[PDB]
C-alpha cells in the first residue's frame, strides 16, 4: 500500500494486450456520443462543485492566489480565503442564489481592493466600494488593497495632538490622542454610538476653525445595524454638515457576512489615505462585535474548526491586524494620523467575553459605558473607574491638564465613600463634604446628545467645579448651572483659552474674575 | 531540489516535496513572492507533504508555488552586531539602518540547558521599588513574572524595571516585545534613544540593547517565534559571550495565544478552554532555555497578560511554575490609585526566605502581609459596622495597614509624563527601616494620607509638613490676590488683541497630490489563457 510499488506500477508490466488496442480505438467513438453531456474541461478558469450559504467550492482556478478577488459569470464578486487541493473555498460577495452548479468563475487577478482618495469624502458606501448613495460612481478616487501592513516602529512617532470628541467626561477623564485606538464598550443602548457620533460632530465643528492640517477625515463603518439607522445617521450627518468631511461605509444586516467582515478593512483603507498624506484621520468601527460573528459565520461555514464560543482560533488576528492600522506617523511619512474608535457591545456587562477581552487587550483606551449609570441620569454613561486611557498627559489640552487633575481626584474620593451611603454618619464633615463635591462634579460631567462642546467652555465649566462658585447650589440644577456659566462668562475667555491652550496667570484671574460676576440660578 | 505549495488555509501553508522532505522546524523560503516569505515545517502530513506555519502573511500565495528548502531552522544574526538594532522573528532589521552586521548565525531552536549545568545560588536583584524589593524580591540570574490583566501596568512596570535595572547592569540586555502594541515599541526605542541605551551611527557598538520584535499586527506565525530569536540573541550572549544578560518579555502570554491561532490548522482537536493540546511543553520548552547555566547568566523579566484578570486561565497558570519570582498586579489595588498595582499577598519569591535575605527582612515582609491580611479580614465588618467599636487593637491595626498600603506606592521614573510627580528609586536597607518604623509604630503620628506615593521615610515626615503648611493656607480671604486688575494684568480684552490670528484655507488640500485614476464600471476577469478580458456576458 506504500509508495514504492505505487510507483512501481508507472513501469508498464501488463504482459499482454488483448484489451488496450481493442478499447483504444473504442474509447473516442464512445466518448463522441456523450459530447452534450460532456462539460469542457478547466483548468486556469473556475468551475463550481457546490454553492449554498455563502461558500462556494471552485474546481480549477489553478493560479489563484489566496485572499485574491473572483468573479463568477452571472456578475456576483467572490473571495478565494481557502486554496484546498482539489478544490478553492470562495465566499461570496452577495447572495449566492445566482450560483449553481458548474457556473464558471473567472479570477480578476487582483486582491481585493476598494476606491480610496478625496472623492469618497462625502458618500455613503457599502463595505466593498461602490457607493450606495444613488449618487452614481465614484469619481476623483483611486484603488487600493485592504490588506495594508500596518507601520512598524520606524515609521510611527508618539501621540500627542489631540483630537477632542466634545464629550467633556471623554475630554476631561479619558482623554483620546490623535493616533490612539480608543474602545468604546457597553452593553447594548448605553450610548455608544452616541459618543462616537458627537465625536464625527465636533471634528466637524472644529475643521472650519483650524487652517487645514489639523483637520480631521471621519470614516464611520457601520458593521451589521439595519439600514434604517444608517440612513437616519447619513440624515443627522446632512442636516449637521458633518457629511462633508465624513466617509460612512454601511454593510448592514442584509449583506452577506463577508461583506461584513470585509467593511471594517475597507473603512481603513479609506481612512489610511488621509493618513498617509500627511492628514488627519478619525475611524469609527461601529458593531466590531458584528464584524467577528461575520468572520464566525465565514469562517465556520468553510469548515476551520471552531474555538471559544465557536468562533475561529484567529479571531484575535483580525482585529488586531486591523486596530494596528491606527496610528501617528513620523514625519517624513508626513506625520499624519489615524485614530480607532472600535465599538464592542458586551451582554449584561460581562467584560470577561471572548472578543471584548480581545479587543480591550488590542486598543489603547477604554470606555465604559454602564447600564446603571445611564438609567441614574448620568449621560454619557462613563464608568470613570474603569475607563482608562494610555496617554494621559500629552494628549489633552493644557488648560483642561490643570483642571482635570483635580476632577480625577476628587471623583475617586467621591466612590471610595459612596460604599458607605447606607447608614449617614457623615464623618467630621468630611465624609459629608467629599461626596457633596462628588456628586456636583458627576453632575457636571453629564450633557445632552448631538451637541458637542469645544474644548475651552468645557474647560471653562471644569474650573467652575474643580474651583468653587458651584457649592452653593444643589446637585439637581448643575446641568442648568453649567450653562448660566457659559451663557453669562463673557466670550472673550474662550477665544483667550483656545489661542493658549492653558490658563495664562492673567487669565486665572479674569476667570475668577467673571465666574462672580454671572448670576446662577442655583437656590 | 525544491517543494511546491499544496494548500494555504489562513496562516498555515501545505508544501509537498517530491522525495528528500525536510526536518520539522526547518525553514522554508517562498519565491516569487512579493515580500521575503518564510515557513516554518510544524509537522509532516504524511504522503510526501509538510505542514507549515508562515512568518508573514500568506495573502498572494498560488498552488504550485516553488518553495526551497533551507536545510536548517530559522536562523538569525547574534552578537554585538545585533546591539542597538531592531530585528524581526527572522533576524531582518526593521530599524531601517543598513544590514545586521553579526557573525555566526545561530538557529532559533535548541533544546534546554541540561540538569547538571544548573546553578544554585541566590543573590537579590535591587530594582529600587519598594514593593517590589520588600515583599517579593527579585533574584539575580532568576525569573521573574509580570502578572496582571489589560490595564493594570505591566509594562510601566517593565519599563522602570528597564530604566533601574538595565542601565546599572553592565552587561546586555535583550527585549522581546512578543505580540504586543507597535505604539509602545516606537516609545521603549525613543525612550532609549534619548537615555543612551541604544546609539545610531559609528558609535552603534556602545548600545547595551537588542530589540526583537514580534508585535500585533504579524501574523500568528511570526508571534509564536519572535520571542526564540530574542531568547537566542540572550543565549549567544550568555554561553558565548559569558556575559550576564537581561531578557524582558513583554506578555509572553502572545506566545501561547498565537500558538492557539494556528492550532486547530495544524489537526490538533482543542484542549481546555480553547488553548492547544500542547500548551505547557511549548511553554515549558520556551521557558527553560531561559536559565542560568554554568558558562553565563540571564535574568528573565516576563509581563504575563492574565485574560479577563483570571489567574486560573490556563496560559498564567502555567507560566506561574517557570518563575522564580512573581509580581502579580491587581486592578482592585489600581483603584485605589495606588501605582505600582501590586498585589501585597498574592506577589511570591523564591527569595522571600530568612536563611537567604536575612532575619530582618523576612521579618518585616511577613508582618507587613500578617497586618496587611488582619486588615483585609477586618474589611468586611467594617462595612457594616464602621471601624468604631474594635477596641484600639483591630482600630490600630488598620491604620497601620492603610499607611502600609499608602507607602508600597511609588512614583516611577518612566511614569512622569503622565502623573507629573518625579521617580524615586528606595533601596532595600532604606526601605526595610522604612516599614520596620510603620510596622511597630514610630510613624502613627503622622497624617495617612502623607504615605502617598513618596520614596523614602524621609520623605512621608516631609510630605506630612507640606500637607500641613497646605492646610496652614486657605485660611484668609479679603482682598490681595490675582483678581483685581491692578496689579499687573491687563483687561480681558487687551489679552484678546495679544493673539496672532490663523490663516484658514477652505479647500482642505485634496486636488493637487492625488493620481485619480480612472477605475472600470465593468468588472475585468482573465481567461484561460491568462489574457485580460471583460466579464463574459453568458451566465
Ligand atoms: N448623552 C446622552 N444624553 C441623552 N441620551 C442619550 C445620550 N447618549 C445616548 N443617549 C440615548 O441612548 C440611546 C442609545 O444610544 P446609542 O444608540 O448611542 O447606544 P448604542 O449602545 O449604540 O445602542 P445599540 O447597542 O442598540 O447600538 C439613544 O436612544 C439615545 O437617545
Ligand atoms: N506606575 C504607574 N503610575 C501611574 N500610572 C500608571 C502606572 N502604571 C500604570 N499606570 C496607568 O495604567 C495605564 C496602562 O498601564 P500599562 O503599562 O499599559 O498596563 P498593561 O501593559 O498591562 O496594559 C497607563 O496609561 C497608566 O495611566
Ligand atoms: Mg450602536
Ligand atoms: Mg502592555
Amino acid at each position: 500500500a506504500d509508495a514504492k510499488a505505487l510507483d512501481e506500477l508507472r513501469k508498464p508490466k501488463f504482459s499482454s494486450k488483448y484489451l488496450i488496442q481493442h478499447v483504444s480505438q473504442k474509447l473516442i467513438p464512445a466518448v463522441k456520443e456523450w459530447e452534450k453531456s460532456y462539460q469542457p474541461p478547466v483548468i486556469h478558469l473556475g468551475r463550481v462543485l457546490s454553492v449554498g450559504d455563502g461558500i462556494a467550492r471552485v474546481y480549477g482556478l489553478k493560479s489563484v492566489q489566496a485572499g485574491e478577488l473572483v468573479c463568477f459569470d452571472s456578475g456576483v464578486k467572490g473571495m478565494a480565503l481557502n486554496l484546498q487541493a482539489d478544490h478553492v473555498g470562495v465566499v461570496v460577495f452577495g447572495n449566492d442564489s445566482v450560483i449553481h452548479q458548474g457556473d464558471l468563475v473567472y479570477r480578476t487577478g487582483q486582491i481585493v481592493n476598494v476606491p480610496i482618495g478625496p472623492g469618497t469624502l462625502g458618500r455613503v458606501t457599502d463595505g466593498l466600494g461602490q457607493p450606495i448613495d444613488g449618487k452614481g460612481p465614484l469619481t476623483n478616487v483611486r484603488s487600493s488593497l485592504v490588506e495594508v501592513k500596518a507601520p512598524g516602529i520606524i515609521a510611527r512617532q508618539s501621540v500627542r495632538e489631540p483630537l477632542f470628541t466634545g464629550v467633556k467626561a471623554v475630554d476631561a477623564l479619558v482623554p483620546i490622542g490623535r493616533g490612539q485606538r480608543e474602545l468604546i464598550i457597553g452593553d447594548r443602548q448605553t450610548g455608544k454610538t452616541a459618543v462616537a457620533i458627537d465625536a464625527i460632530i465636533h471634528q466637524k465643528n472644529c475643521n472650519e476653525q483650524v487652517p487645514k492640517a489639523q483637520r480631521v477625515y471621519c470614516v464611520y463603518v457601520a458593521v451589521g445595524q439595519k439600514r434604517s439607522t444608517v440612513a437616519q445617521l447619513v440624515k443627522l450627518f446632512t442636516q449637521t454638515g458633518a457629511m462633508r468631511y465624513t466617509i460612512m461605509v454601511s454593510a448592514t444586516a442584509s449583506d452577506a457576512a463577508p461583506l461584513q467582515f470585509l467593511a471594517p478593512y475597507s473603512g481603513c483603507a479609506m481612512a489610511e489615505y488621509f493618513r498617509d498624506t500627511g492628514k488627519h484621520g478619525l475611524i469609527i468601527y461601529d458593531d466590531l462585535s458584528k464584524q467577528s460573528v461575520a468572520y464566525r459565520q465565514m469562517s465556520l461555514l468553510l469548515r476551520r474548526p471552531p474555538g471559544r464560543e465557536a468562533f475561529p482560533g484567529d479571531v484575535f488576528y483580525l482585529h488586531s491586524r486591523l486596530l494596528e492600522r491606527a496610528a501617528k506617523l513620523s514625519k517624513e511619512l508626513g506625520g499624519g494620523s489615524l485614530t480607532a474608535f472600535p465599538v464592542i457591545e458586551t451582554q449584561a456587562g460581562d467584560v470577561s467575553a471572548y472578543i471584548a477581552t480581545n479587543v480591550i487587550s488590542i486598543t489603547d483606551g477604554q470606555i465604559f459605558l454602564e447600564t446603571e449609570l445611564f438609567y441614574k441620569g448620568i449621560r454619557p454613561a462613563l464608568n470613570v473607574g474603569l475607563s482608562v486611557s494610555r496617554v494621559g498627559s500629552a494628549a489633552q489640552f493644557p488648560g483642561m491638564k490643570q483642571v482635570a487633575g483635580t476632577l480625577k481626584l476628587e471623583l475617586a474620593q467621591y466612590r471610595e465613600v459612596a460604599a458607605f451611603a447606607q447608614f449617614g454618619s457623615d464623618l467630621d464633615a468630611a465624609t459629608q463634604y467629599v461626596l457633596e463635591r462628588g456628586a456636583r462634579l458627576t453632575e457636571m460631567l453629564k450633557q445632552k446628545q448631538f451637541a458637542p462642546i469645544p474644548i475651552e467652555r468645557q474647560t471653562v465649566a471644569v474650573y467652575a467645579a474643580t474651583k468653587g462658585f458651584l457649592d452653593k447650589v444643589r446637585v439637581q440644577d448643575i446641568v442648568a448651572a453649567e450653562e448660566a456659566v457659559i451663557s453669562q462668562v463673557n466670550p472673550a475667555v474662550f477665544k483667550i483659552l483656545k489661542a493658549n491652550g492653558k490658563i495664562t496667570p492673567a487669565l486665572d484671574a479674569h476667570l475668577k474674575a467673571e465666574l462672580r460676576k454671572v448670576k446662577l440660578p442655583g437656590a | 531540489d525544491a517543494g511546491y505549495v499544496s494548500q494555504v488555509i489562513g496562516p498555515v501553508v501545505d508544501v509537498r516535496f517530491d522525495g528528500e522532505l525536510p526536518s520539522i522546524l526547518s525553514s522554508l523560503e517562498v519565491e516569487g513572492h512579493s515580500v521575503r516569505l518564510v515557513l516554518e515545517v510544524a509537522q509532516h502530513m504524511g504522503d510526501n507533504t509538510v505542514r507549515c506555519i508562515a512568518m508573514d502573511s500568506t495573502d498572494g500565495l498560488v498552488r504550485g508555488q516553488k518553495v526551497v528548502d533551507t536545510g536548517s531552522p530559522i536562523k538569525v544574526p547574534v552578537g554585538r552586531g545585533t546591539l542597538g538594532r531592531i530585528m524581526n522573528v527572522i533576524g531582518e532589521p526593521v530599524d531601517e539602518q543598513g544590514p545586521i552586521d553579526a557573525a555566526d548565525i545561530w538557529s532559533i531552536h535548541r533544546e534546554a540547558p541540561e540538569f547538571t549545568e544548573q546553578s544554585t545560588e541566590q543573590e537579590i536583584l535591587v530594582t529600587g521599588i519598594k514593593v517590589v524589593d520588600l515583599l517579593a524580591p527579585y533574584q539575580r540570574g532568576g525569573k521573574i513574572g509580570l502578572f496582571g490583566g489589560a490595564g493594570v501596568g505591566k509594562t510601566v512596570l517593565i519599563m522602570e524595571l528597564i530604566n533601574n535595572v538595565a542601565k546599572a547592569h553592565g552587561g546586555f540586555s535583550v527585549f522581546a516585545g512578543v505580540g504586543e502594541r507597535t505604539r509602545e515599541g516606537n516609545d521603549l526605542y525613543r525612550e532609549m534613544i534619548e537615555s543612551g541605551v541604544i546609539k545610531l551611527g559609528a558609535e552603534r557598538g556602545n548600545s547595551k540593547c537588542t530589540l526583537v520584535y514580534g508585535q500585533m499586527n504579524e501574523p500568528p506565525g511570526a508571534r509564536a517565534r519572535v520571542a526564540l530569536t530574542g531568547l537566542t540573541v540572550a543565549e549567544y550572549f550568555r554561553d558565548i559571550e559569558g556575559q550576564d544578560v537581561l531578557l524582558f518579555v513583554d506578555n509572553i502570554f502572545r506566545f501561547t495565544q498565537a500558538n492557539s491561532e494556528v492550532s486547530a490548522l495544524l489537526g490538533r482537536i482543542p484542549s481546555a478552554v480553547g488553548y492547544q493540546p500542547t500548551l505547557a511543553t511549548d511553554l515549558g520548552g520556551l521557558q527553560e532555555r531561559i536559565t542560568t547555566t554554568t558558562k553565563g547568566s540571564i535574568t528573565s523579566v516576563q509581563a504575563v497578560y492574565v485574560p479577563a484578570d483570571d489567574l486560573t486561565d490556563p496560559a498564567p497558570a502555567t507560566t506561574f511554575a517557570h518563575l522564580d519570582a512573581t509580581t502579580v498586579l491587581s486592578r482592585s489595588i489600581a483603584e485605589l490609585g495606588i501605582y505600582p498595582a501590586v498585589d501585597p499577598l498574592d506577589s511570591t519569591s523564591r527569595m522571600l526566605n530568612p536563611n537567604v535575605i536575612g532575619a530582618e527582612h523576612y521579618n518585616v515582609a511577613r508582618g507587613v502581609q500578617k497586618v496587611l491580611q488582619d486588615y483585609k479580614n477586618l474589611q468586611d465588618i467594617i462595612a457594616i459596622l464602621g471601624m468604631d467599636e474594635l477596641s484600639e487593637e483591630d482600630k490600630l491595626t488598620v491604620a497601620r495597614a492603610r499607611k502600609i498600603q499608602r507607602f508600597l506606592s511609588q512614583p516611577f521614573q518612566v511614569a512622569e509624563v503622565f502623573t507629573g510627580t518625579p521617580g524615586k528609586y528606595v533601596d532595600l536597607a532604606d526601605t526595610i527601616s522604612g516599614f520596620q518604623g510603620v510596622l511597630t509604630g514610630k510613624y502613627d503620628d503622622l497624617p495617612e494620607m502623607a504615605f502617598y506615593m513618596v520614596g523614602d521615610i524621609k520623605e512621608v515626615k516631609e510630605k506630612a509638613d507640606k500637607m500641613a503648611k497646605d492646610i496652614a493656607s486657605r485660611k484668609e480671604a479679603d482682598n490681595k490676590k490675582v483678581s483685581e486688575e491692578l496689579k499687573d494684568i491687563p483687561s480681558l480684552d487687551k489679552l484678546v488683541s495679544e493673539i496672532k490670528e490663523v490663516v484658514i484655507e477652505e479647500d482642505d488640500g485634496l486636488e493637487e497630490d492625488f493620481k485619480a485614476e480612472a477605475l472600470s464600471s465593468e468588472t475585468v476577469v482573465l481567461n484561460e489563457e491568462g489574457k485580460s478580458v471583460p466579464l463574459p456576458k453568458k451566465n
